[PDB]
């Protein structure tokens, strides 16, 4: 009645033989079915029963298992392999799927490309100020954003939205806005949007005076 | 070979709504069909489940007797009747079909929320100028404060799609907000414009925001001006027409001059006679948006004093007529100022500084000038009021001199000189001493 | 152990002059001594050469029989008598001494030139404002059109000498010119001033140019629309804002109104709020050729006194934009007038009438009003000058009262009342009596 | 009667062994004397005869030669070695010194620091306009100034004065004024003082647009 999927996420590069299993609470005599759920789209029945690849499915994908365990080996990753995967218990109601694993693909390091923007003339007149800071195209997602109100200070009111591993580009491109008081902003001048990734041992900064036009 | 789900968006906590996963591409009535959901970054949770005919109808915990799974095999459609909606039901609901749950539909996202449908605000993100290097000016657009989701951000009406990065919306105290970036070449931006086209479906707010660069500083005033300039002739300072060693210059200057009006060619007339100025033409000075040509022609004292006119004829290309204006005198019978002196008052005698006023009265005309003289030469501080017409029709002016007690009590003697035409030899002066 | 050369500067082409390389630090008479020269970026050219006694006297080509090398062993000095000076003799002339030519002097620089000694001009180089970043505002000074050389450029009277770069002068059509830079911290410049001290020795032109900066502030869009009207908002009379029973009305009236501009619709704003005037619209008055709509809205005393703005928004058919203008206050920290009284002067005591002035001083702001009071009530004649800013930044006004000798001498007592906010209970008054 | 000094100028860094010779027209049997002439000051007798260092002279300095040739080796340069050097023929009148060499010292690249200044309010009223452009502290002296009247144009009326290799700073700091017509200047707006040195592969610009300041 309960089934768990191994490795919540897995970062592999193409050609790498990746495998992930699914452990179930009781015996479910080969009644599991792995579903492939690519981002922004509906799941797809990958394999059913023990293995037996569903029609329209690559030889690389492979299932295995019996009672408490159920593997799903994939000799070689791909672009067609970026997605979440989770086993589906089908022995007896209530049916319960695994926790789902997220197969992130590896592609060797790539530094970000920051770009700080000062709050628009339209927002500032309604009270409030949104300093945005896009750090596009970079790998991995292991990075830390650090804002500086003027001199050297983070503050709260930061919104850090990432994005999913691009399909062809294979890179995260997280943004990081920062909202605050209109005049609080006016009380300060130079806004620094520091950022520390792995790639560059040194920090990547970008900012502005505020006295820019 | 497909099934897609219908209506199911935002609902108040507790209330109800019905979604209908519609099918096609085969025989419906011979198939078992479930419904499954998935909440934010969560796993898959199986829920209802009907069967071919409509016999078995296995539901589950989180929705027993509170969600009802109908069917209508006849006209291909599965259903779900979410009733008592606990906020923790907010998710997207799929719709499969057994065999082993192979064909899942698209999914409709419900949001069990007490919040009100709030339309956002677009804030275009233009870079802080700087230097447009690397040929790639990345732009962005900000959508803040919209409820609920989702929103469709498209760049230049979906035309642009090279390298854009729309950002996963984030909830912040009952308010959603996100942004989108767009990598483009440097050159096209300044020139060929870029707009941010977005719409909040659940609100119907289609909006297009132009991404103009940061509005800069010094903007050309360039106020617009009609049919040519207008000249003004100003009289010489009384002190010039009085002090003999000083030469009384009479001015006349034009104003509305564009980047066309030539040197103008100034010419004066001292009683229907014409004369050579003194090449008085410092001319054109880039003013507010137009220039200004000066003509400071000096003239003999006695001329003005006797009372002679001063025409300032000028001729330009744009000029519809060679205009000129005189500036003779003030007329009337000249009255000399009585001019007196009043040392600092009793009341003010303990202060740091003091005020000795020079009271000139009942004279005519206002053409007069005043100076003081501490020790025995030209001093400072002294200020003069402006000629004001008293009762009878005359005038009078006060001249205040400021100094310290040490200076005053030290009997250093101060003098007030007044220059007015009605004066003996065009001048008089009185003196104060402790 | 040293020898230095003397006099030898600018000379007309062909004429003559004598330089005397003076020595010391040993026995002169036992030494051979030459003279050598060097022209602009050139090599060293040996010239004359005398000997101990004065026997041998080997000269050379470019100066044979036209330059004469004397000596005076007795009182230690060598000489050179440049005679026929060919422009190509212009250089600096040293003076050594044999053994192998070890001790050369300083050098004097002759300039064989026909040009006239022309004093230069200093042009201070202030940066084009911009943003004072990097903490280093480099400055400069320009010296153009001076002949001949050299010139001594010193910064802030040689005090500054951290990082300056004086520039090698360059000849440009009989005219010299160069510049000098000075790297300093940002902060000190705006504040603690910097001057360019320079002098053209051969002219004796000591000059100090204070490098003042400009005003990059973009306040250039001052215009005046001749088509539609233009409104003017006028402040309430000080007496209204002071006397509690009187209600301070603030006006705002339009001028260029034809036979089309409707009622205009006036609307005021007391700090971004809007309010109901008092149907203040006596409006349209057939003037010189155009009408005039008034809007005399009353307001609470304390409002203006506390310092609140007054927008006068208006909207008409012809109007390109709903214009409005505020009228807050005079600002600052209020100063009370010392207010004194001065009875008629000694000199003026035989006249028919007399003048008692009321001297109010050093107050702030000009928002003040004045009246007199003969006997014990409101009188006539008294006139008030207009507030004029004295030395410190304060103000002061005179109020003259006119009356006859019979009235004055009859000790009828006259009083001068002054109303200014900085006053005790918004008022004060002093009195004169014979 | 005539003697020439090798290498009109020599750019060496400290510790570098620098040598320069002097070739004479005839035989002058060791009668030359090298003089050191540091900027803005009188020459000093360095060595005499063949070599024989004059009193008060460093062991690094060394002379050599015989008839038509005369070396002067200096093992290791210094701050005390920045100056001009030229041999002095002392055999027979008329005496004639070399052409002189200029020993410039090297110190590794250093980009300029431009600063454009708009003609003063005082000059403009007398007719004429001098746009100055100081490019201070930089090494080497190999740089090209390029003015732009408004759009993109050099013009003539440019005055380019350098300065000698600073003693402690070791850098040239050439200025470059530009004179022209008062109103010609008034007919144009944005004045660009471009500059291309080695250091930055890209050009170094600085300018302004003729406004009330
Ligand atoms: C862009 O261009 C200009 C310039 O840009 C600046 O303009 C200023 C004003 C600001 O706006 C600033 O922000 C801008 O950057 C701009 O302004 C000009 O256009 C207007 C158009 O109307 C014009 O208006 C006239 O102004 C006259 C007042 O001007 C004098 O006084 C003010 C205030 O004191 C002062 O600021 C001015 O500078 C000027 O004062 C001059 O200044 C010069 C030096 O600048 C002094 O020089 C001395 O001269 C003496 C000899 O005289 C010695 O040689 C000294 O050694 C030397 O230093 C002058 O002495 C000094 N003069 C005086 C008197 O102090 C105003 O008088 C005039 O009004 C006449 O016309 C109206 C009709 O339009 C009549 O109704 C009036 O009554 C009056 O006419 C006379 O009236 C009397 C009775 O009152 C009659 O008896 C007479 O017969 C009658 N006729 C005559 C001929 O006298 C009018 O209002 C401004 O003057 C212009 N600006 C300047 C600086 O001159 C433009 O608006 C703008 N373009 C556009 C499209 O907007
Ligand atoms: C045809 O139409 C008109 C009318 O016809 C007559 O016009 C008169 C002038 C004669 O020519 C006559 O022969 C005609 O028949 C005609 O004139 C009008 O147009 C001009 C256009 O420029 C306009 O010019 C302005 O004039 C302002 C001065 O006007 C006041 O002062 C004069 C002299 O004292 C006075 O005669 C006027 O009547 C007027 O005074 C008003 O009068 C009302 C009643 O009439 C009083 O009412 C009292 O109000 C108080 C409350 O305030 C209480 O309620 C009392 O109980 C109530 O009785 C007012 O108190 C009184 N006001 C004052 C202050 O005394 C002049 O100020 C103005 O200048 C501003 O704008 C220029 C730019 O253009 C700036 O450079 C100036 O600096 C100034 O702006 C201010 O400047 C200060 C610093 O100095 C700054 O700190 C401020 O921020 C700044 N802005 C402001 C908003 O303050 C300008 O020169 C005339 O005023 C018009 N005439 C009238 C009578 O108003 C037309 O020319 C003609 N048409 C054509 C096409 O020619």
């Amino acid at each position: 009645k309960c089934a768990h999927t191994v490795s919540k996420s897995m970062s592999m590069s193409v050609g790498e033989r990746v495998t992930l299993t699914c452990k179930a609470s009781e015996n479910v005599v080969t009644y599991v079915s792995w579903y492939q759920q690519k981002p922004e789209q509906s799941p797809k029945l990958l394999i059913y029963g023990a293995s037996n690849r569903y029609t329209g499915v690559p030889d690389r994908f492979t299932g295995s298992g019996s009672a408490t365990d159920f593997t799903l080996t994939i000799s070689s990753v791909q672009a067609e392999d970026l997605a979440d995967y989770h086993c589906g218990q089908g022995y007896s109601y209530p049916y319960t799927f695994g926790g789902g694993t997220k197969l992130e693909i590896k592609r060797a390091d790539a530094a970000p490309t920051v770009s700080i923007f000062p709050p628009s003339s339209e927002q500032l007149t309604s009270g409030g100020a949104s300093v945005v800071c896009f750090l596009n195209n970079f790998y991995p997602k292991d990075i830390n954003v650090k804002w500086k109100i003027d001199g050297s200070e983070r503050q709260n009111g930061v919104l850090n939205s990432w994005t999913d591993q691009d399909s062809k580009d294979s890179t995260y491109s997280m943004s990081s806005t920062l909202t605050l008081t209109k005049d609080e902003y006016e009380r300060h001048n130079s806004y620094t949007c520091e950022a520390t990734h792995k790639t560059s041992t040194s920090p990547i900064v970008k900012s502005f005076n505020r006295n820019e036009c | 070979v497909k099934l897609q789900e219908s209506g199911a968006e935002l609902a108040r906590p507790g209330a109800s709504v019905k979604m209908s996963c519609k099918a096609s591409g085969y025989t419906f009535t011979t198939y078992t069909i479930h419904w499954i959901k998935q909440r934010p970054g969560q796993g898959l949770e199986w829920i209802g489940y009907i069967n071919p005919s409509s016999v078995y109808t296995n539901y589950n915990q989180r929705f027993k007797d509170k969600a009802t799974l109908t069917r209508d095999r006849s006209s291909n459609t599965a259903n779900i009747h979410l009733s008592s909606l606990t906020s923790d039901d907010s998710a997207v609901y799929y719709c499969v079909r057994e065999g082993e749950v192979p064909y899942w539909g698209q999914g409709t996202t419900v949001t069990v929320s007490s919040a009100k449908t709030t339309p956002p605000s677009v804030y275009p993100l233009a870079p802080g100028s700087a230097a447009q290097t690397n040929s790639m000016v990345t732009l962005g657009c900000l959508v803040k404060g919209y409820f609920p989701e989702p929103v469709t951000v498209t760049w230049n009406s979906g035309s642009l799609s090279s390298g854009v990065h729309t950002f996963p919306a984030v909830l912040q105290s009952d308010l959603y907000t996100l942004s989108s970036s767009v990598t483009v070449p440097s050159s096209p931006r300044p020139s060929e414009t870029v707009t941010c086209n977005v719409a909040h479906p659940a609100s119907s707010t289609k909006v297009d925001k132009k991404i103009v660069p940061r509005d800069c500083g010094c903007k050309p005033c360039i106020c617009t001006v009609p049919e040519v300039s207008s000249v003004f002739i100003f009289p010489p300072k009384p002190k010039d027409t009085l002090l003999i060693t000083v030469t009384p210059k009479v001015t006349c200057v034009v104003v509305d001059i564009s980047k066309d009006d030539p040197e103008v060619q100034f010419s004066w007339f001292v009683d229907n006679v014409e004369v050579h100025t003194a090449q008085t033409q410092p001319r054109e000075e880039q003013f507010n948006s137009t220039f200004r040509v000066v003509s400071a022609l000096p003239i003999m004292h006695q001329d003005w004093l006797n009372g002679k006119e001063f025409k300032c004829r000028v001729n330009s290309a744009a000029f519809p007529a060679p205009i000129e204006k005189t500036i003779s005198k003030t007329k009337g019978k000249p009255r000399a100022p009585q001019v007196y002196t009043i040392p600092p008052p009793k009341e003010q005698m303990a202060k740091d500084k003091v005020s000795l006023t020079c009271m000139i009265t009942d004279f005519f005309p206002e053409d007069i000038t005043v100076e003081w003289q501490s020790d025995g030469q030209a001093p400072e501080n002294y200020k003069n009021t402006q000629p004001i017409m008293d009762t009878d029709g005359s005038y009078f002016v006060y001249s205040k001199l400021n100094v310290q007690k040490s200076n005053w009590e030290a009997g250093n003697t101060f003098t007030c000189s007044v220059l007015h035409e009605g004066l003996h030899n065009h001048h008089t002066e009185k003196s104060l001493s402790h």
